[PDB]
RNA sequence: UUUGCUCCACACAAUAUAGAUGGAUACGAAUAAGGCGUCCUUGUGGCGUCGCUGAACCAUAGCAGGCUAGCAACGGUGCACUUGGCGGAAAGGCCUUGGGUGCUUGCUGGCGAAUUGCAAUGUCAUUUUGCGUGGGGAUAAAUCAUUUGUAUACGACUUAGA
RNA sequence: GCAGUCAAGCGUUCAUAGCGACAUUGCUUUUUGAUUCUUCGAUGUCGGCUCUUCCUAUCAUACCGAAGCAGAAUUCGGUAA
RNA sequence: AGAACUGGCGAUGCGGGAUGAACCGAACGUAGAGUUAAGGUGCCGGAAUACACGCUCAUCAGACACCACAAAAGGUGUUAG
């Protein structure tokens, strides 16, 4: 495409890192929000007695400032990308005010989509056993809120009802409509070229 | 291709069980030895290059298989892939002044169903 | 050291129906309908076979054979859910002080409510099985028989009782009392 | 902010110490004048 | 500023800039499972259905139906402007209608040159700084410096007596 | 200074409830001792007073596990700063 | 703290080791092109999310020379003998 929106779906949180400043330091402008469910790896008593530190180790101490200790589901996919790209080398800077990693699940985007394999799993990746999170509940657990986005894609789904459905419709109707023409002598022939 | 380790272009490769859909399969296509098609129907089944991991080559080998791969398959390996595939190779085609024939070509088909899907 | 082919056979008997496909499995027959969201990622149960329905976890070694088992334990205890007869019963032993083994309660039952525990206070009230019903005495003694048709289920509960009841001081032992349990319990059947 | 000045009521408490007895409290007060709802309309919906 | 004036639709000159100059093309969920179709009461059944964006449409010989034109045949296609309706945690989205622009076909005609029509090659969009014909408010407002203290080191803060 | 292994011993009956000779593995850097790297071509001592802030090898408080735990009263231990 | 060969740092840049006299490679006139040392190739960051057969699942790890640390003891965790 020409600005790329990888759904969170599933892609583990760093693997679906590296893709995202790699495609994006290289500048493909990527908008990868649905950020809700981002799997990391490892159960959550782990990952979360980590991020139970990670700020929160955070200090600083003179007065907190340093290690400002952020939270979402959404600007953790940033504190990792934002660590794998050069986040002062103002060419950095500037690769990443291009990067869109938005809390789940839509909004003004809805509509476009893409997988990004292998960063994906608990599914491609990953065996086969044991171990992932919900990138948004080890924050749940380290505390968001909330699930007003969850809801609030209830509704999302409730609506990509309707498409989906037209769209099963308006294509049922198209090839049972166009297979007429197939088996079209003027057709047979845009078969031989695209088909021998 | 018996298995993982085998013949030719038309002989030499058995198989089967284990995982979710096996039984002696054989060899198809091949990137020489870089992404076979290995596989038996089996009376209905895929295949690939997995692949290797323990069994190998049921029954013989040589000949005996030779005497068999397209004995029966083969002919039958034309199904979907089968013909699915050819396609994509003839993707391959003159589309330089062959193209405009696609485009042209395909171009008419447009307004021939784009009108039914309508009047009906 | 990591068979390929490991499987066992789950038994099915006359009038019971496993729904078990999607990833799900539910149980009906006789006394109803039971389901568990079975993910041990691994199994594949399946299949037909009549009697039968197998499960078997093919190439691998470790939990996946173990987990086979603890499966169709899981969906065979659960097969009998229905089948026979729940059904554990609780048994009291009181001490010098007497215990209260009532069912209450509140915007929906909480019970069994105990009070007084080796001379106790305080008002012991411990959520009832939502699934068991939780008969107390008979003929008798002081043992609130209550089983249903989640084995796990009415476990928990009996449990959960028998621990609602304490002992904190007392390096228990002599002071050493509390609702206990007794037996367990596919009832009713037997013959 | 109004004003402060002291009550002076039985201590009801019933509980011990002073029960149904005098019990001289300090209360302040606030001018409350009932206020009428100009304009109105309100707010509301969120991701906030 | 003497209301000098500022905010909408066709122009006119300077600016600059994260780097289109064929399309950003929407189901949800599983993965020891799915997707379509399909005839059913439902999580069913039953063929069928498919391993690969090397896609799909949509193309202007990257100015074909590329400029200027002429038809038969299609009522399909799509462009711009308008109204009847509808759906959007705003925007955008779907629709109804007529007017109007271009097209699937051997259809037919004329156009393309100089070495500045395989290199520059249309063009990119969006910045407001101002300079132009119709359209709306209306002069709104904030300061400055004079009052107990709810406020104050200075700032800052809180407010009236006609 | 602080934990640890082996178990001969105490613990009247019993090695380990509670402790453990001998022998042996270690952690500790608020002792002390070595060492001389940094600072006499600027570093001012001890103690207090004040005032945060961290450690845990936890004295108290929270919940639990063992006891030669009947109650109480003690001891040992875990989560815990 | 002290000897003994051989290199070396002091007199030295250059590429590796993030980081740094003595480590590794490698010795400097000024330039173009080509291969390489040591080191490295998810991403910062040039280099494969290469290809193989296994092993490991609450802090399991990812340290050629270094304040770079970690023993004795013990596990029905799992792996071969």
């Amino acid at each position: 495409e020409p600005v790329v929106v990888i759904d969170g779906k599933g892609h583990l949180v760093g693997r679906l890192a590296s893709v995202v400043a790699k495609q994006l330091l290289n500048g493909q402008k990527i908008v990868v929000v649905r950020a809700e469910e981002l799997n990391i790896s490892g159960e959550f008593f782990r990952n979360k007695l980590k991020y139970h530190d990670f700020l929160r180790k955070a200090t600083a101490f003179n007065k907190t400032r340093g290690p400002f200790h952020f939270r979402a589901p959404s600007r953790i996919f940033y504190k990792a990308l934002r660590g794998m790209v050069s986040h002062k080398t103002a060419r950095g800077k500037a690769a990443l005010e291009r990067l869109k990693v938005f809390e789940g699940i839509p909004p003004p985007y809805d509509k476009k989509k893409r997988v990004v394999v292998p960063q994906a799993l608990r599914v491609l990746r990953l065996k086969p056993g044991r171990k992932y999170t919900t990138l948004g509940k080890l924050s749940t657990s380290v505390g968001w809120k909330y699930e007003d986005v969850v809801a609030k894609l209830e509704a999302k789904r409730k609506v990509s009802s309707a498409e989906y459905y037209a769209k099963k419709r308006a294509f049922t109707k198209k090839v049972a409509s166009a297979n007429a023409t197939a088996a079209e002598s003027d057709v047979a022939k845009q078969l031989a070229a695209l088909g021998y | 291709a018996s298995n993982w380790r085998l013949v030719e272009v038309g002989r030499v490769v058995l198989i089967k069980k284990g995982q979710s859909a096996g039984k002696l399969a054989a060899i198809v296509e091949i990137i020489d030895q870089k992404k076979v098609l290995i596989d038996g129907p089996k009376a209905g089944v895929p295949r690939q290059a997995i692949n290797l991991g323990q069994v190998v080559l049921t029954p013989l080998t040589f000949a005996l298989p030779r005497g068999a791969r397209t004995a029966t398959v083969s002919k039958k390996w034309a199904a979907a892939a089968v013909c699915e595939k050819w396609a994509a190779s003839s993707w391959a085609k003159k589309i330089a002044q062959r193209e405009r024939r696609a485009a042209l070509t395909d171009f008419e088909r447009f307004q021939v169903m784009v009108l039914r899907k309508q009047k009906r | 050291m990591k068979y390929i082919q490991t499987e066992q056979q789950i038994e099915v008997p006359e009038g019971v129906t496993v729904s078990i496909k999607s990833r799900i499995v539910k149980v009906v027959g006789p006394r109803g309908t039971l389901t568990k969201n079975l993910k041990h990622i691994d199994v594949t149960f399946t299949k037909v076979n009549n009697q039968l329905i197998k499960v078997a976890v093919h190439n691998g070694g470790r939990k996946h054979v173990a987990a086979l088992r603890t499966v169709k334990s899981l969906v065979d205890n659960m097969i009998t859910g229905v089948t026979k007869g729940y059904k554990y019963k609780m048994r009291y032993v009181y001490a010098h002080f007497p215990i209260n083994v009532n069912i209450v309660e509140k915007d929906g039952a909480k019970f069994i409510e105990v009070r007084n525990f080796l001379g106790d206070k305080k008002i012991r009230n411990v959520p009832v099985r939502d699934g068991v019903t939780i008969e107390f005495s008979t003929n008798v003694k002081d043992e609130i028989v209550l089983s249903g048709n989640s084995v796990e289920d009415v476990s928990q509960n009996a449990a959960d009782l028998q621990q609602i009841c304490r002992v904190r001081n007392k390096d228990i032992r002599k002071f050493l009392d509390g609702i206990y349990v007794s037996h367990k319990g596919f009832i009713t059947e037997d013959l | 902010k109004a004003g402060m000045t002291t009550i002076v009521r039985d201590l009801d408490r019933p509980g011990s110490k002073f029960h149904k007895r005098e019990v001289v409290e300090a209360v302040t007060v606030v001018d409350t004048p009932p206020v009428v709802v100009v304009g109105v309309v309100g707010y509301v919906e969120t991701p906030r």
